[PDB]
């Protein structure tokens, strides 16, 4: 039994305050969020089919006092509905309250809000990029473990009114049909290569013909046109992926086809870039949403 | 009233306007380095893996 009005209460509570004050929760009361969450992804399509309106937004990797910016702008849940596109723990200071806050407005309310699988939700990289070393220090190595099983069943792409296909990394030089997402059974690791890699860890690229390869040194970049040619063939007018910090919170590529969204301002003190959450109408409208870089 | 199923997608034009020299040529060239070398989550995963497997081997 798990006091969700409680958890949401004393996450919501540090509003006001300064940037990085922690909430304490109970270790049962994470599990149970986890276990909970992780229950309401294997009940739901690997491939969200959405309608609008709605408000996506992209990586926020633990900027915590950034996600209250967000609601605070957009609206608290159930004022709005909201997609986010994966990236939630790592890099900041405070995954913990991210994560969980997301969580349990994933159990809240589970047909309104939405969480993609980014690359960060993955152990390969959790273990080194903060998230483990977070849940070490502030509770134990096992809930780390248990946050792992809940993210490696989150869904992987969504499509907002069959017109705007989301996810967190970009195209996949296989993914010819829709149903290859949606034959894809969780829980499941990332793996190396192949579909679900890509989907989590491929870029858009200017200076790139077709499919070419990635400094990241994982999955591909791809051109403009390879992002026309699929728009045209699923019928199609948008895509919305995140995964790379921009300087002005969102970026365009391929002629208006393709945006990439991030949302942590300030990007884990290392950048200046704005973050910036995109706004979609009834009518498929798209305005943004900038969270300024601190003055 | 939820939005989980299982219209043509327009720009807010004035809300793109409400949000090259060569001197911002540099500023650019700059932070695209900047973000190169933030992104080498590549370089880990072996190291990342055999981390899990020897934790595991623990028990
Ligand atoms: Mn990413």
């Amino acid at each position: 039994k798990l006091n969700i009005d409680s958890i949401i209460q004393r996450l919501l509570e540090v509003r006001g305050s300064k940037p990085g004050k922690n909430v304490q929760l109970q270790e049962n009361e994470i599990r149970g969020l986890c276990l909970k969450s992780r229950e309401i992804f294997l009940s739901q399509p690997i491939l969200l089919e959405l309608e609008a309106p709605l408000k996506i937004c992209g990586d926020i990797h633990g900027q915590y006092y950034d996600l209250l910016r967000l609601f605070e702008y957009g609206g608290f849940p159930p004022e709005s509905n909201y997609l986010f596109l994966g990236d939630y723990v790592d890099r900041g200071k405070q995954s913990l309250e991210t994560i969980c806050l997301l969580l349990a407005y994933k159990i809240k309310y589970p047909e309104n809000f939405f969480l993609l699988r980014g690359n960060h939700e993955c152990a390969s990289i959790n273990r080194i990029y903060g998230f483990y070393d977070e849940c070490k220090r502030r509770y134990n190595i096992k809930l780390w473990k248990t946050f792992t099983d809940c993210f490696n069943c989150l869904p992987i792409a969504a499509i907002v009114d069959e017109k705007i296909f989301c996810c967190h990394g970009g195209l996949s030089p296989d993914l010819q049909s829709m149903e290859q997402i949606r034959r894809i059974m969780r829980p499941t690791d990332v793996p190396d290569q192949g579909l679900l890699c890509d989907l989590l860890w491929s870029d858009p690229d200017k200076d790139v013909l077709g499919w070419g390869e990635n400094d990241r040194g994982v999955s591909f970049t791809f051109g403009a046109e390879v992002v026309a040619k699929f728009l045209h063939k699923h019928d199609l007018d948008l895509i919305c992926r995140a995964h790379q910090v921009v300087e002005d919170g969102y970026e365009f590529f391929a002629k208006r086809q393709l945006v990439t969204l991030f949302s942590a301002p300030n990007y884990c003190g290392e950048f200046d870039n704005a973050g910036a959450m995109m706004s979609v109408d009834e009518t498929l409208m798209c305005s943004f949403q900038i969270l300024k870089p601190a003055e | 009233k939820g939005i989980l199923k299982n219209k043509s997608q327009k720009w807010d034009e004035m809300n793109i306007l409400a949000t090259l020299s060569p001197e911002e040529r540099e500023k650019k060239r700059q932070f695209e380095m900047k973000r190169k070398l933030h992104y080498n989550e590549g370089l880990n995963i072996k190291l990342a893996r055999q981390l899990i497997s020897k934790d595991l081997h623990d028990d």
